[PDB]
């Protein structure tokens, strides 16, 4: 869940620069997928 | 196409600044202006008043 959170804050500061280039956020797409098998993580991570 | 037009405009190629002029508050006053009060006199001269 750390290792997914360290993952999840590097992905927020790509995004910032993204919105810059206007760029659409495929990229960033997929990390938010990875973001949010990695959320799934952190619910049962919550639950223990 | 639609995506790439958003694409070309940026942050630093379409900057977007906010501009407005100082206007004076707008304020309703009364001014009545009655001139100086005015008077009757009546005075007699005959010559002896004059002369006493």
């Amino acid at each position: 869940e750390d290792e997914y959170d360290v993952k999840y804050q590097m992905y927020k500061i790509n995004a910032r620069g993204e919105n810059l280039f206007g760029l659409q956020n495929q990229k960033y797409p997929e990390l938010e997928k990875t973001d949010a098998e990695i959320k799934n993580l952190n619910k049962l991570y919550n639950l223990y | 196409e639609e995506a790439i037009k958003q694409t070309l405009r940026n942050k630093f190629n379409y900057n977007t600044r906010e501009c407005q002029t100082i206007n004076p508050s707008i304020r309703e006053r009364g001014v009545s202006t009655e001139p100086p009060p005015s008077d009757t006199i009546c005075g007699n001269i005959t010559q002896w008043e004059i002369f006493d």
